[PDB]
């Protein structure tokens, strides 16, 4: 299920990176400090870190799915 | 022989690169720095590998222990290779010019009461010649020891190596910081950054993990061994190459997002390096080629531990430090014209051969794997 | 600044070299009586606890002017708008006329030699590029 | 978001052509101003006061291609045409307005009166009980020239 | 060997059961009194706050922050210790963490709770903080992702989660053990029905291998997050233009502060979790011995940065950054920095004497004092360069109010209050891996 961790990183990565190409420039932009509209660096600790959450939980949704652990 | 081919081809090439010190003069001194400090980072990185192997002691990666120790005694040879800097030292750091503090020049660069105590080129002599009394002393106190627990086994075998790690440990991390603050901080001294003492450190211990790793990966295939050092040894080296690629890119990016934000005068490292003059090319193709291709390719544990890949990575993982460090050392000259010269590379393949010349000649001088050692078969029978 | 959207984490202020992002610490206006309330002018956003605030160049009278120029096509004159720091300072120190309008007083007072740029060194590129003082001592004349 | 980007791409072209036709007019006036007020005024900052806009106006032409080509390259994002058009018309009407403010001073010295055909000249907001601005915008539009301001001074 | 205990695989279960078997402690009844009283003082002043306004804390405008966010960096820096000895010690696979691990993400997760309250509450407008989240809200508005105060939210709203989910997953064999005991020997027949957090556990091959690679995953996937959480909470400082902050070494530094803070509290918990309710056979004193190295690592890595700070003032500083650190030593806070740096440097360089000072009672009197400098470290670094920054006009001392201190105290209150609460319910020790790692679980017998 690292091959199932595939979809964890991509969607979260795409989520943040889509949470800014949709947000920082195209829909309600702002000249906050001349920041050039979702230039990579201040997006990295979200395009990195928010990926970790949505990619870890899928990493554990697998864990709760291998022979479906919730079978008390 | 195995020892003289990287040496004769590299010193054959280094003696050829005397042409640099003679012709296109100021170019070669600083292609020598990017090469010289790489050999130093190789010394610096793989030594810290030995240290951390002893502090939180690790009997699991010990077949890959004796060989770093060989790498260290380079740095005494790296002393006599400090010479080409010194003739060009008055031409490089821009504070050695001494026509600037309060002489008749139009410039009173604010260096008079601030820096002139820390930097005065006879002080620079001792600020590094002092380090030769430490980073070599580790060699003459560690390499003399760890080679010697084989033939003359001690009652207290490791705990003398620990003694180096008990008081010879912290001075290392200090002298690495001040070294970087003395060598590579100073090319564009209109810059003040506290992290960069670690970017040199981590960017060293980043690399040398790879060179130690690829050596076995080379010396496992058609080497003196082929199956002794098992696969899950390298499985840890991957876990290290990730855990220290993080400790690099965390640093190479904390140097970036922090300075990409504020836009201060200290930024002028990168108004000249990053964007302009054929180096936005460098940084992009660097970071795509320096963090993500390693962090992506090595990741899955179905070929992460294979020898020949991680050996193939040690090439892409250490040849790239040229591209990492050529983004620091040389650009203050070719700030006008990004035209990297042939002399930029002769010293890379030179010193990366010359260091390895000595590195095999010492492994020719004596053993390879410690003939007796604590927990050896515990790591071999693994 | 918008006195609505803020929340009061105050790190709006801590960045600025000039600690001018003041902050409505307590709710002074809620306890304001039934007398002074005549005085707060009926054109600007009085502010609630947990909110920053700053100069804004007296934006309020930019708006009623620029709006009055959006109704009817026009520019803004050299003196159609006067800020409070301008219109009150009897020494005609502050001028405020719009930059990129070369006939106005600001472009003459900015193009002057001493465009004193206070803590410019932080690469901040601000407006109100104001002027220094020129104290004028005396030739010797047995001064010292 | 009615029907995509390709609809607005006709009017954004219709703005850039107004700019291109004004390259002629502004640079034409820049000849005429050197001809009209040869020596009838200071003219040392005041002529360059008119040129300083001109390097910006021409600079925006190459941009207005780049602005526009970034739109016509991909017509699948409505939130760039309204903005590029709102930028052009502002970066256009500004430069029209900046030409005028430098050009009305020309009459202000040649004529002792900056003329009563200068601006809307309506008044403050409390002067709406007498004069709504509605009247004024039909004075300003139907009297004031955008860039027939100095050719008007050929009649003087 | 790395645990000293005459144990077998069974000997832990009877013992940790006796630590969760019956509900009649007395010292509990005192701790839940004084600690909850601490929590009562917290909310007694924290809703007194929001009905009234921020300025009852001692914050002037130049130093807008004061003790609350100082305590946020504290009560999150304190917490990284717990999650990283779960992650790091598996990455290096030192096979050593097992005696303490499961009690540590507790020591993280509750710290993160009493941490996260501060960003929700040192603001003045708490109710309007859901705007900070990226919900498609009632208008076309969304937050600003160039703001480390927002990174903090996602980080902590991920770090509360990942550390939890990595702790909850960490303690599955406990619930299996306790679900298994609740039927045959335990509190009630209806503790089994409470232990459905076992999630159909049987300890099988098919999913235990997966548990290992997941525990590997979260180790190599929460450490890259831990190095981003506290780094974010350092980025908020150093991203600024302030000279005492913009120095770029801070994110590694504050992380080392989180080490040198967090283990400086874990030892305070382990000492008192070793005297009365202790595990002599499982919490081997040799563990705390090899524990204080990674403290003493940051007992000097923290120290090297002070040199760099104190150095760059002499090397190539702005004429303000030159003054920024002369302030720290010489000025109002000479009581802090001279003693703080000395406190955080003397005691670690006075620590390694008698083979790391295995002696247990010195641990408590030192682990406090090591930590008190941390609350100063973040009261110094934040504030000592936040006044006296680029103007004399913005020169103002920071007088902390009597409500600043009851929130600090209350943070200890809710920490102990809720750390003790689940701790008495869950098992303390990571009993699953303890009997699986060092004892005769090895197939070589
Ligand atoms: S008077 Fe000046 S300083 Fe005061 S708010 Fe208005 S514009 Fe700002
Ligand atoms: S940082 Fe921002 S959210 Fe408000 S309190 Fe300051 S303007």
């Amino acid at each position: 299920a690292f091959i199932t961790f595939f979809t964890g990183t991509i969607a979260g990565f795409a989520l943040a990176w889509w949470m800014q190409w949709w947000m920082g420039a195209v829909d309600y932009p702002l000249n906050i400090s001349g920041k050039p509209f979702f230039a990579l660096p201040p997006s990295v600790p979200i395009i990195f870190e928010l990926t970790i959450l949505f990619s870890a939980l899928a990493g554990v949704a697998t864990m709760l799915a291998l022979n479906g652990l919730p079978r008390p | 022989r195995i020892w003289a081919v990287p040496l004769a081809i590299g010193v054959g090439l280094l003696i050829v690169s005397l042409v640099g010190w003679a012709i296109d003069a100021r170019q070669f001194y600083f292609s020598y720095l990017v090469g010289w400090t790489f050999c130093l980072t190789l010394a610096l990185g793989s030594l810290f590998f030995v240290m951390i192997q002893h502090l939180t002691r690790a009997q699991w990666v010990v077949a890959v222990r004796r060989l770093p120790e060989a790498l260290v005694w380079t740095f005494p040879v790296l002393i006599v290779l400090f010479i080409p800097i010194l003739f060009g030292l008055h031409d490089l750091y821009h504070w050695t010019h001494h026509e600037l503090y309060d002489p008749s020049s139009p410039e009173y660069d604010p260096i008079l009461a601030g820096k002139h105590a820390y930097l005065n080129v006879p002080f620079f002599l001792v600020r590094i010649a002092f380090y030769f009394f430490i980073w070599t002393l580790l060699a003459y106190k560690l390499y003399t020891l760890s080679v010697r627990q084989d033939v003359d086994p001690d009652p207290s075998i490791p705990a003398q190596q620990r003694k180096v790690s008990a008081w010879g440990m912290p001075l290392y991390g200090v002298t690495v910081a001040f070294a970087s603050y003395d060598f590579l901080m100073s090319l564009d001294p209109h810059w003040y950054s506290t992290i960069f003492g670690v970017y040199f450190f981590a960017g060293s211990f980043f690399v040398a993990l790879g060179f130690i790793t690829t050596c076995y990966a080379i010396l496992v295939r058609r080497g003196t061994l082929q199956g002794i050092v098992r696969a899950p040894h390298f499985q840890d080296l991957g876990k290290l190459m990730f855990g220290f690629t993080a400790f690099w890119a965390y640093i190479a990016f904390s140097q970036y997002m922090l300075i990409w934000y504020g836009n201060l005068p200290e930024e002028t490292l990168w108004y000249r390096h990053r964007l302009e003059h054929g180096w936005e090319v460098l940084s992009q193709v660097l970071i795509w080629g320096h963090f993500v291709l390693p962090f992506l390719i090595l990741l899955p544990w179905a070929a992460k531990r294979t020898p020949v890949l991680v050996g193939t990575m040690g090439i892409w993982f250490a040849i790239i430090h040229w591209i990492d460090l050529f983004w620091v050392a040389m650009p203050v000259l070719h700030t006008e014209h990004m035209t990297f010269h042939w002399l930029d590379v002769t010293c890379w393949l030179g010193l990366f051969g010359v260091v390895v010349g000595l590195f095999f000649y010492r492994i020719s001088r004596h053993s390879l794997v410690p003939q007796n050692d604590p927990y050896l078969a515990r790591s071999l029978a693994l | 600044m918008v006195y609505n959207r803020c929340i009061g984490t105050r790190y709006c202020s801590n960045n600025c070299p000039y600690k001018v992002r003041r902050f409505n610490w307590f709710n002074w206006v809620k306890t304001l009586p039934i007398q002074v309330q005549m005085a707060q002018n009926p054109d600007v956003t009085v502010r609630f606890r947990g909110v920053m605030e700053k100069c804004t160049y007296c934006v309020q009278r930019i708006r009623e002017a620029q709006r009055q120029a959006n109704i009817e096509k026009r520019p803004l004159r050299d003196g159609e708008v006067k800020t409070a720091c301008q219109q009150a300072c009897p020494a005609e120190a502050i001028t405020f006329g719009d930059l990129n309008d070369p006939n106005n007083a600001v472009v003459k007072q900015r193009q002057n030699a001493r465009r004193y740029e206070m803590l410019a060194a932080l690469n901040v590129k601000p407006r109100t590029s104001y002027l220094a003082r020129i104290t004028n001592p005396n030739p010797r004349l047995l001064e010292q | 978001y009615p029907g995509g980007v390709a609809l607005t791409l006709a009017q954004i072209e219709a703005a850039s052509e107004q700019v291109a036709q004004d390259l002629e007019q502004a640079l034409a006036e820049l000849e005429a101003l050197r001809l009209l007020a040869r020596r009838d005024e200071t003219l040392a900052p005041y002529v360059a006061q008119y040129e300083a806009i001109l390097e910006a106006h021409q600079q925006a032409v190459l941009e207005f291609e780049h602005w526009k080509e970034q739109v016509a390259a991909h017509p699948g994002d409505y939130r760039r045409a309204n903005r590029t058009l709102g930028a052009i018309t502002a970066r256009h009407e500004a430069l029209l307005q900046q030409y005028a403010d430098v050009a009305w001073a020309v009459a202000q010295h040649v004529n002792p009166a900056l003329l009563a055909r200068a601006y809307t000249s309506s008044g403050p907001r409390f002067f709406f009980y007498v004069v709504p601005p509605q009247y004024a915008r039909q004075v300003n539009e139907q009297a004031v020239p955008p860039l027939q301001v100095v050719r008007y001074l050929a009649a003087q | 060997v790395l645990v000293q205990g005459g144990l077998t695989f069974h000997d832990i279960t009877e013992l940790v059961a006796q630590h969760t078997e019956k509900k009649t402690p007395k010292a509990w009844w005192a701790a839940f009194s004084v600690a909850f009283l601490g929590m009562l003082t917290l909310v007694a002043m924290l809703a007194y706050q929001v009905w009234n306004g921020v300025g009852v804390w001692g914050n002037n405008i130049p130093v807008g922050w004061g003790w609350p966010i100082v305590n946020f960096v504290f009560w999150v820096g304190i917490g990284h210790a717990g999650t990283l000895i779960s992650a790091i010690l598996f990455l290096f696979r030192q096979r050593w963490r097992t005696s303490i691990n499961r009690a540590a993400e507790a020591m993280t997760i509750f710290a993160v709770i009493c941490a996260l309250i501060f960003p929700t509450f040192h603001v003045g407008r708490v109710w309007a903080i859901y705007w900070t989240l990226p919900i498609p809200n009632q208008m076309e508005m969304w937050p600003q992702f160039k703001s480390p105060l927002l990174w903090d939210v996602f980080a902590v709203s991920s770090y509360f989660i990942v550390s939890l989910v990595f702790w909850y997953v960490g303690l599955i064999p406990d619930l299996a053990t306790l679900r298994d005991r609740a039927a045959l020997m335990g509190r009630r027949l209806r503790a089994k029905i409470l232990g459905f957090f076992a999630l159909g556990w049987c300890g099988a091959n098919r999913h235990w291998r997966n548990y290992e690679k997941v525990y590997m995953l979260l180790a190599g996937l929460a450490t890259p997050l831990v190095l981003s959480v506290h780094s974010v909470v350092s980025f908020d400082f150093a991203v600024s233009i302030i000279p005492g902050w913009h120095t770029t070494i801070f994110p590694p530094y504050f992380v080392a502060g989180a080490i040198f803070s967090g283990f400086a509290m874990v030892v305070t918990l382990m000492v008192i979790a070793r005297k009365a309710y202790g595990l002599e056979n499982v919490i081997t004193i040799d563990h705390l011995e090899k524990m204080n190295i990674i403290m003493l690592v940051t007992g000097t890595m923290v120290g090297f940065a002070y040199i760099t700070e104190f150095f760059i003032a002499w090397y190539s500083g702005v004429p303000y950054e030159q003054y920024a650190f002369i302030n720290r030593a010489t000025g109002p806070y000479a009581w802090a920095y001279w003693t703080m740096m000395s406190c955080n440097l003397i005691f670690p360089q006075f620590f390694w004497i008698k083979k790391l000072r295995r002696n247990i009672p010195f641990m408590f009197i030192a682990s406090i004092v090591v930590n008190i400098g941390m609350w100063f470290e973040r009261f110094v670094i934040t504030i000592t360069s936040l006044h006296r920054d680029y103007l004399p006009s913005s020169w103002d001392y920071f007088v902390p109010t009597w409500v600043d201190v009851l929130t600090l105290i209350g943070s200890f209150g809710l920490f102990f209050t809720l750390f003790l609460l689940f701790l008495r319910f869950v098992p303390m020790v990571a009993i699953a891996e303890v009997k699986g790692v060092l004892p005769e679980a090895d197939p070589h017998f």
